[PDB]
């Protein structure tokens, strides 16, 4: 087994700082390298950073002087030191594993999200709430046509990622299923993960990428991530179902990736 | 952004 366990203490206050612990029950920390991505309650997934094979500490720009890594390599731990608390970041905080480890040339990316640790960076608020008739915000940036979708099981739907600034191809889908982690469908655009077959196909060149879901069963409602690795490192907007006969709240919660 | 994420791609 190899187990990645991000340890958080979900609740915690402003203004001072968090160290999201990484013990992994499995490899060796400068084999297979640690990335760290958070989801808050209501906005989307921003990578944050990561330490690399021989260590080197690599960063988003908007959370850049805040992070400060450490790793003990015989406990087993990853430490990200968050520091300069703020009260919008409360989120499900994410570790996940590299495929390649050690060599990198023609880099496959990522294996094994950990289960998200869920830490409230908020002295009374969070995000959406009230009692009953109460929950629902979503506004994030990076343009996906359509996110918001209405696909019946055997229709054929195409996402077009249209990139921020441009990508080249270099472009990996995840796809997050309802009470899941985001798991890596196709890498460099058009290039398939050992496992799935011929039928999610991401295919375009420079800013405007489409993955075509054509043979549309259960499994395929869910939120397909544009991870771009060319300019910045973001995972961009996804995918959602509109539920007509039902609450539709959107309380403007602004996430700019 | 920095040699560290850029691994082995371009």
């Amino acid at each position: 087994q190899v187990q990645l366990l991000e340890s958080g203490p979900g609740l915690v206050r402003p203004s001072e700082t968090l160290s999201l612990t990484c013990t992994v029950s499995g490899f060796s920390l400068t084999s297979f390298s640690v990335s760290w991505v958070r989801h808050p309650s209501g906005k989307g997934p921003e990578w944050m950073g990561r330490m690399w094979y021989d260590g080197y500490t690599a960063y988003n720009s908007a959370l850049k002087s805040r992070l400060s890594i450490s790793r003990d390599t015989s406990k087993n731990q990853v430490f990200l030191k968050m520091n300069s608390l703020q009260t919008d970041d409360t989120g499900t905080y994410y570790c996940t594993r590299d495929l390649y480890g050690g060599y990198p040339l023609g880099f496959w990316y990522f294996d094994f999200w950990g289960p998200g640790t869920m830490v409230t960076v908020s002295s009374g608020g969070g995000g959406s709430g009230g009692g009953g008739s109460g929950g629902g915000g979503s506004d994030i940036k990076l343009t996906q046509s359509p996110s918001l979708l209405s696909a019946s099981v055997g229709d054929r739907v195409t996402l077009s990622c249209k990139g921020s600034q441009n990508i080249n191809n270099y472009l990996a889908w995840y796809q997050q299923k309802l009470g899941e982690a985001p798991k890596l469908l196709i890498y460099n655009t058009n290039s398939l993960q050992t496992g799935i077959p011929s039928r999610f196909s991401g295919s375009g060149s420079g800013t405007d990428y489409t993955l075509t879901i054509s043979s549309l069963q259960p499994e395929d409602v869910a939120t397909y991530f544009c991870y771009q690795y060319n300019n910045g490192y973001t995972f961009g907007a996804g995918t959602k179902l509109e539920l007509k006969a039902a609450e539709q709240k959107l309380i403007s919660e602004e996430d700019l990736n | 952004w920095n040699p560290g994420d850029y691994g082995g791609i371009l």
